[PDB]
């Protein structure tokens, strides 16, 4: 018995931004699949004539969940298209606070956004929290008691007891439903830590306004450098490394875990939202001009041909609108970019998104976490073997495993890991640079008249970039390209579905009113609309 | 979603970035477990909220018309060109949207510049004509309180609610129907660096020794005095804000600043 028809999520909650995903089902299974993002605001078109140094102030304004990233990819670009080349401080500064948006993003996206598709959380007031803490205490060396547990169940029980179930209100879980799997213990034990997190994530955002001013949109960045003197002094670094040093212990013995616990219980989801293709730009840098000094490297795959990464071309991109909400059919490189709406409402004239699709070498490429651990794996990078290896040999599953929705969302946990612990390698690195007495954080620079930059970001969502056109010392032109646009964009005018469609095709779905899968699927790719549509 | 008890607060999402949002989520004592637990009833936020789809619009319906009454928190500005079409959920415009469930709202507090004032999608040319709440929707009667920022301080939304709750009426309100108990002074009167300013000493360049030693950011374009907030004096995420950092104030709770302030780097 089952499900032939369409089926729409709209809104696609849990995602930064608006989100509209269509499917048709044959007999329980997804057989087609369309992203449609809903909003437009235009950045491109407002930046027109603009000072070029006021960029990443606008292009910051493009997402608040991946705050600070764009700005620092504006920076990037007008500092390339000056040819600046910031003091070795400034970079460090940048890379930290960059690590640092990673550790908050990650973890608020598993917790605060992914978990409410495999989490029961009304299931947890019926857990035993005896049991529950002995299963939390034996997958992380952080003791947890069953007093522990069950003051979450004591304040969860009150919550639900006033029948107001707020955030949980027509939960996909209410009531049970057949492709919730978790037993209540392991349920409290989500429960428990998606609250935790809550607390948790503001010290990972404050460790970004230590040097940063504040968060959300930090304000320290400039062409040339950084502007925050006070991140040299040891108080402010002594403040920063206690925050990372928090998020770290919790990434490591309460994500991580976590991540492994629910995945073990949903290995059939080895088997859904496989992708083909993928590139990665590379992040954390020691020449800001090469970004191969990058601790994690750049690189494009196609067809999961790991054993052949090829370079990444940057003039190999081009952005199409023949099936979006833009005039005509031309794609374009993105120095020769072009943003001119032109609505047809859902699907008129074969159109049915806000965003660009974006194709490399006319293919279309998933960003993220999982391009950037599996390139990185395939480039011998020893930390990322290290953890890959320890979590599919944890879980008992081959390398194929991470060519699905668990596999990316296993390589989410992955980064943050890595990250997690080359941040403190960064600021020993720092710390080693100003006591040679490096006490330089920004360098001086001019505007020319005439210029092509290009910043490059890897963003928790993946590849970043952006590009501008000097004219007259101003915008002449400034396109974005955005993770979300490559992964979430629609089809090309090959008609390729982007990744997020392809992936989708094959879902199982066990009940079209309640449609989790769809939501497991598209959330492992952890969307952000305003990034992809800006 | 909510019935008594704890009072039921409908959150929208029109033109924006999710750093409003975010901000939110920064809440300290009281955290935002307690605002959702123990304040609050949060009934209806897409970033967070369990459903989805067509379970998402009936939590937002049940939420709405709930006979105990609803505050609506709004982010983002509406964009209106075409007929509203450039933002949707739900294939409803976002200024359908608002235009129906504003006017129900027992009070509504506009969260964030884009909701205040229009913000970064209504800087020039403003190609999706979006516009702040009270503007769009002026001829609805709906009043919004207006908490400024890019994004705001949370301090001033959880105070603002607070005071709301306890009094049942808004707080005093400036021109802009921002609350003076967090809106009154400018940013540059309560700034460390105003003796700096008072001495005529100011940092011509972020490289210089001046700025190094702290000298007031005017001359490398600082917002402070024309911008009103209370960012020096309660600081972001207990421990910082743009000018201690050694980076001008861009004027983020004013009305129209992407335009007004810019060229940033200049006054
Ligand atoms: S006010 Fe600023 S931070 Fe808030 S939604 Fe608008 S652009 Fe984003
Ligand atoms: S740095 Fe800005 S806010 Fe501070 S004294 Fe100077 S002009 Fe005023
Ligand atoms: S830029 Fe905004 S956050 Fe405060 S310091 Fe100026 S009003
Ligand atoms: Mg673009």
């Amino acid at each position: 018995s089952s499900y032939s028809g369409p089926i729409v999520v709209d809104p696609v909650t849990r995602i930064e931004g608006h989100l509209r995903i269509e499917v048709e089902v044959e007999n329980g299974k997804v057989k087609n699949a369309y992203s449609s993002s809903t909003l437009f605001r235009g950045l491109e078109i407002i930046l027109k004539g603009r000072d070029p140094r006021d960029a990443q102030h606008f292009t910051q304004r493009t997402c608040g969940v991946c705050t600070y990233t764009h700005a620092l990819a504006s920076t990037r670009c007008v500092d390339n298209a000056v040819g600046v080349h910031i003091p070795k401080n400034a970079t460090y500064i940048r890379n930290l606070v960059l690590g640092a948006q990673y550790l908050h993003d990650h973890i608020v996206h598993f917790y605060h956004l992914h978990a409410l598709d495999f989490v029961d959380v009304t299931a947890a007031l019926k857990a035993d929290p005896a049991k529950a803490a002995k299963v939390a205490s034996s997958i992380s060396p952080r003791k947890t008691t069953a007093a522990d547990l069950k003051a979450v169940q004591d304040k969860l029980k009150t919550f639900v007891e006033t029948g107001q179930l707020g955030p949980f209100t027509n939960a996909y879980f209410l009531g049970g439903h057949p492709a919730y799997y978790l037993d209540p213990e392991t349920n409290l034990i989500a429960t428990a830590h998606y609250l935790e997190a809550l607390r948790l994530q503001v010290k990972a955002a404050r460790a970004m306004a230590v040097f940063g001013a504040k968060n959300p949109h930090t304000q320290f960045t400039v062409v040339g450098g950084v502007t925050c003197y006070d991140a040299l002094t040891p108080q402010r670094i002594a403040e920063f490394e206690a925050l990372w040093k928090e998020t770290k212990a919790f990434v490591d013995e309460v994500y991580i875990p976590d991540l492994l616990v629910v995945a073990a219980a949903y290995k059939d989801w080895t088997q859904y939202g496989g992708t083909d293709n993928f590139i990665t730009f590379g992040e954390f840098p020691k020449d800001e001009y090469d970004l191969n000094s990058r601790f994690f490297k750049p690189g494009v795959v196609f067809k999961r041909d790991f054993k052949n990464i090829k370079p990444f071309d940057k003039m190999q991109i081009e952005e199409h609108v023949r099936h979006s909400w833009y005039e005509g059919a031309e794609a374009r490189h993105p120095w020769k970019g072009q943003t001119q709406p032109k609505y047809t409402d859902l699907h008129g004239d074969d159109r049915y998104s806000w965003m660009k699709a974006p194709r490399y070498m006319g293919e279309p490429m998933e960003t993220g976490p999982l391009a950037q651990v599996l390139i990185a794996y395939s480039q011998g990078h020893p930390k990322v073997k290290a953890v890959t290896d320890a979590v599919l040999a944890k879980l008992g599953v081959g390398p194929e495993a991470l060519f699905s929705t668990l596999g990316r969302t296993a390589a989410r946990g992955i980064e943050t890991a890595v990250i997690a612990e080359y941040v403190g390698v960064m600021l020993q690195e720092y710390k080693d640079n100003i006591a040679k007495g490096d006490n330089v954080i920004c360098a001086p620079w001019e505007m020319p008249k005439q210029a092509e930059g290009v910043g490059f970001v890897n963003a928790p969502r993946g590849g970043l970039s952006h590009w501008i056109r000097i004219e007259d010392g101003k915008i002449g032109n400034f396109q974005l390209v955005v993770p979300s646009t490559w992964t979430l964009g629609p089809r090309c005018d090959k008609n390729k579905l982007s990744p997020v469609e392809a992936s989708l095709i094959g879902t199982p779905v066990a009940d079209a009113k309640r449609p989790v899968e769809i939501l497991r699927t598209v959330h492992s790719f952890d969307p952000c609309i305003a990034c992809g549509v800006h | 979603l909510m019935g008594p008890r704890r009072p039921s607060v409908v959150y929208l999402h029109n033109a924006e970035c999710t750093g409003c949002s975010e901000s939110v989520l920064r809440a300290f004592e009281p955290y935002i477990d307690t605002l959702i637990l123990d304040t609050l009833s949060l009934d209806y936020h897409e970033t967070i909220m369990a459903a989805a789809g067509d379970a998402a619009e009936a939590a937002l319906e049940q939420a709405v018309n709930s006979p105990h009454g609803f505050i609506a928190v709004v982010e983002g500005g509406i964009p209106t060109a075409a007929n509203g079409i450039y933002g949707k959920v739900a294939n409803h415009t976002m200024l359908d949207i608002c235009s129906r469930i504003l006017p129900k709202a027992q009070a509504v507090i506009a969260y964030g510049t884009c909701a205040t004032f229009g913000g970064v999608q209504a800087a020039k040319p403003n190609p999706t004509g979006a516009k702040g709440v009270n503007d769009a929707l002026k001829h609805l009667g709906v009043k919004a309180i207006n908490i400024a920022g890019c994004p705001p301080n949370p301090y001033n939304l959880v105070g603002t609610i607070v005071y709301y709750l306890k009094n049942k009426a808004a707080p005093e309100l400036d021109s802009l129907n921002r609350p003076t108990m967090f809106f009154g002074q400018t940013v540059h009167e309560q700034c460390p660096r105003l003796p700096h300013f008072d001495a005529g000493e100011f940092a011509p360049s972020f490289e210089s020794e001046e700025a190094r030693k702290g000298w007031c950011l005017y001359e490398l374009g600082c917002k402070g005095p024309v911008t009103m907030n209370n960012c020096p004096k309660i600081k972001f995420n207990q421990t910082n804000w743009p000018v201690d950092a050694g980076h001008p104030c861009i004027g983020c709770s004013e009305p129209d600043f992407w335009d007004a302030m810019t060229p940033f780097y200049q006054n």
